[PDB]
């Protein structure tokens, strides 16, 4: 129910964050 | 170089996006030369509203507020994919998931960019870069947005909209006075429709692009699946073409996203920007109607010789208040024109570079595979 | 490996109105002494390939031979070529049909038994003498066609067996699975084609709006740059569409042919089972004959006895024939599966290279298009 995505600039990378 | 602002990351939490606003500065008004704060889309809307409501900035081109982040399309597709996980192969599911993550990331990058561009415009402006509410939203006392617990204030604001919306709707039926605000008006009027039409056509084109990209992944899956049972001679050949379509899918989805960012988003921006310029003309001419209303009041006041000075003064301020708005209006419309030419030029250049990047990437991909088979 | 190559070229519309048809130039090159010339060419209409398949199937399919099927009757493509609308979709249809007729004929001439058939090699030599609007032929061929159809459906619905030995059924499993994987990849490419086409349309729309934007522009430099960008988009939308046709005729249609050939090995296995059944039925008939004699051995009629002893001798021979056909048909499916595999490795690589070169040409075109617009973007002052 609480899927969140992190978008970061180091070039950009997107990370899935899974927290039930 | 004295006030540099970037948005290095953001986090999409449920129905909200949080932006990490990073600031580098040499200005002694800030406590640190480098710092970062978290900000939500509503904080940018508040900053924009406060800058518009500041009377001393009435003659400045306030940058348009960034658009609300819209993830409903990408999120709905991602949910439907999860409900369908049992109806497709693990390879098809993984591919479709990757294409939707790329669509989500394209919308996310366009959103971050639009919010960064808004702050960079404020920092680049010789007056607005010194604004207290701007400095407070950057390197001030943390965040002062939703610090007040009571919603009573929110209820009062919502009511104004039901009453406020009617004034704008009624104002549409009006006739231009004098000789000002003539040809240009119908132009904006005309350009908005051309801008809106090119926006929906752009959106349809990119969404068709992603559809094509999706096929590439689905095709590579059936190719891979097909190559399993088969004589070994052709079995390896088929895996090389499935490997190819797996990569080609990645570039097609990438060209759709960059297309959404450079063209569709550029057109979205100036569709709302035109709307803002139209509100300027509406207010300028409003003064005009006010100046007529005032004269009709002096004409009668002079006959009875009672409140002549009072109605004289009223006429004088709506005459010259019109000129004061008229000056700032023309100063901002011209400002808009100059910024629109720079924006179009910038996106067209960038888009062309990205289109060339992906085209060459596909050529090398297809080239190596073709030269591979020709030289078995 | 026969030193014989067939090519199909030059789709030509012959005649006018309702009697108009498309002929194809069938070119043959061979060193085989069964032909009068080492190189020759004939004109053949699509229905002549159907007539070849009919004659070959009547002679050979009942004996367990895998007779390659011709490409399907596209009614939609026939109407398009007849309505005279010289466009791009008619040329695509004719090229698709030509390519499929060429494969079909290549399969026929690569097969040892069919290459020796007088209708294949020797009918390649017969004046077409096309004529139009003759009802009498429709009246006799047509009456026979409707009655046969009713008989075919009842037999197909009433009885549906499987295989006996793994030779056809183990292998039959592999064949049926590979067809599943080909239809999967094929259905995914058809969506790729449409998607591409759908992309070409949206790019055409976008191209137009850009030109309209350039015209609305009040800045000469921006109108010039925008106008030029539209011309780039205009060229790209053609690449998209031509690529979509290559995705379909050079890839999607390639898969369909293999699915067409696999179904021809499936039909061979099915025909092997039909022969086995007929063989078994003959044995059941023979038992009834032997039992008919046993009953008469106790009777007192020597004439009816010899009657029974003869029908046994006759059906001893018949069951021997059906058994010898089953052996031969079993050899055909083996010969047919090997042919399908060897032809796959011989041609598959080149057909994939042909398609991949089609994507390589596109990208090369993309690069040149944008490399040429780059200097025009920088020239915006």
């Amino acid at each position: 129910s609480n899927v969140s995505y992190k978008y970061s600039k180091v070039e950009w990378l997107m990370e899935e964050i899974q927290l039930p | 170089p004295s006030l540099q602002i970037d948005i290095p990351d953001a986090l999409s939490e449920r129905d909200k996006v949080k932006f990490t606003v990073h600031t580098k500065t040499t200005l002694p008004t800030f406590q640190s030369p480098e710092f970062s704060v978290t900000r939500q889309h509503e904080d940018f809307v508040w900053l924009h509203d406060t800058l518009i409501e500041t009377t001393d900035y009435a003659g400045l081109i306030i940058p348009p507020a960034p658009t609300k982040p819209d993830f409903d399309g990408p999120r709905e597709k991602m949910q439907k994919l999860g409900e369908g996980e049992g109806s497709m192969t693990k390879e098809e599911f993984a591919k479709m998931k990757q294409e939707l993550e790329a669509e989500y990331l394209a919308v996310f990058k366009k959103t971050v960019s639009s919010h960064e561009v808004f702050l960079q415009r404020l920092s680049s402006h010789p007056v607005l870069s010194k604004d207290r509410n701007f400095h407070v939203f950057l390197e001030y006392d943390q965040d002062l947005s939703v610090r007040r617990k009571n919603t009573k204030e929110m209820f009062g604001g919502f009511f104004k909209s039901v009453v406020k919306s009617a004034d704008e709707v009624l104002f549409t039926g009006v006739k231009e006075v004098d000789d000002f605000f003539e040809q240009e008006k119908n132009f904006l009027i005309n350009y908005y429709n051309r801008i809106k039409d090119s926006c929906v056509k752009a959106d349809k084109m990119t969404r068709s692009h992603k559809n094509v990209a999706d096929d590439y992944i689905h095709t590579a899956a059936c190719l891979h699946s097909l190559a399993l049972e088969e004589p070994t001679v052709i079995k390896k050949y088929l895996l090389k073409v499935a490997e190819l379509f797996e990569k080609l899918r990645k570039v097609e989805g990438r060209v759709s996203s960059d297309e959404d960012l450079k063209l569709t988003e550029l057109l979205r921006y100036y569709m709302l920007n035109i709307e803002a310029a139209k509100d300027l003309l509406y207010r300028r001419t409003k003064a005009l109607i006010d100046y007529e209303n005032s004269n009709k009041a002096l004409d009668k006041a002079r006959l009875k010789s009672k409140d002549v000075k009072l109605a004289e003064a009223h006429q004088q301020e709506c005459c010259q208040k019109f000129e004061q708005l008229s000056e700032s209006a023309k100063e901002e419309l011209i400002n808009f024109k100059r910024k629109r030419v720079a924006a179009f030029r910038k996106n067209l250049i960038e888009m062309s570079e990205l289109e060339i990047k992906h085209a060459r990437n596909n050529v090398s991909l297809l080239q190596s595979c073709i030269d591979l088979f020709k030289n078995n | 490996q026969f030193d014989l190559t067939v090519g199909i070229t030059d789709p030509e519309k012959i005649g006018d109105g309702m009697n108009a048809y498309v002929a194809y130039k069938v070119t043959t090159q061979t060193s085989l002494p069964l032909f009068r010339s080492k190189q020759f060419a004939v004109k053949r209409r699509f229905s002549d390939f159907l007539g070849l398949y009919e004659k070959l199937s009547e002679k050979h399919s009942q004996n367990g031979f895998i007779v390659p099927p011709p490409p399907e009757k596209s009614l939609i493509g026939m109407t398009k070529v007849k309505v005279g609308k010289e466009d791009s979709s008619s040329a695509e249809f004719l090229e698709k049909r030509r390519a499929a007729l060429e494969r079909y004929l290549q399969r026929i001439v690569n097969h040892p038994t069919m290459l020796q058939d007088p209708d294949v090699r020797e009918f390649l030599e017969k004046e077409e003498l096309p004529r139009a609007v003759g009802t009498q032929t429709l009246s006799g061929a047509g009456l026979l066609k409707m009655f046969n159809k009713a008989t075919d459906a009842v037999s197909k619905m009433t009885i549906k067996m499987n295989e006996s030995d793994i030779w056809f059924e183990e292998k039959l499993q592999e064949v049926e699975c590979e067809e599943q994987r080909l239809r999967k990849l094929h259905a995914v490419v058809e969506t790729l084609v449409n998607h591409r086409k759908e992309l070409a349309l949206n790019t055409a729309q976008f191209a137009k709006s850009l030109a309209m934007l350039g015209s609305s522009e009040d800045n000469t430099a921006l109108s010039r740059a925008l106008s030029q960008l539209a011309e780039v988009e205009e060229k790209i939308e053609q690449l998209h569409q031509e690529q979509a046709n290559n995705d379909f005729f050079l890839l999607a249609e390639l898969l369909s042919d293999y699915i067409r050939l696999l179904a021809i090995v499936r039909a061979a296995f099915d025909q092997r089972m039909k022969t086995w059944q007929r063989w078994q039925d003959a044995q059941a008939t023979l038992q009834k004959k032997r039992e008919a004699e046993a009953r008469l051995l106790w009777a007192n009629k020597p004439d009816k006895l010899q009657q029974a002893k003869d029908e046994i001798l006759e059906w001893e021979s018949r069951v021997t024939q059906y058994e010898r056909d089953f052996e031969r048909i079993s050899t055909v499916v083996r010969k047919e599966v090997i042919r399908f595999e060897k032809e796959k490795s011989k041609d598959f690589k080149n057909h994939v290279i042909k398609y991949l070169e089609t994507l390589l040409y596109s990208q090369q075109q993309l690069a040149k298009y944008w490399e040429a617009f780059l200097p025009e973007a920088k020239a915006i002052s």
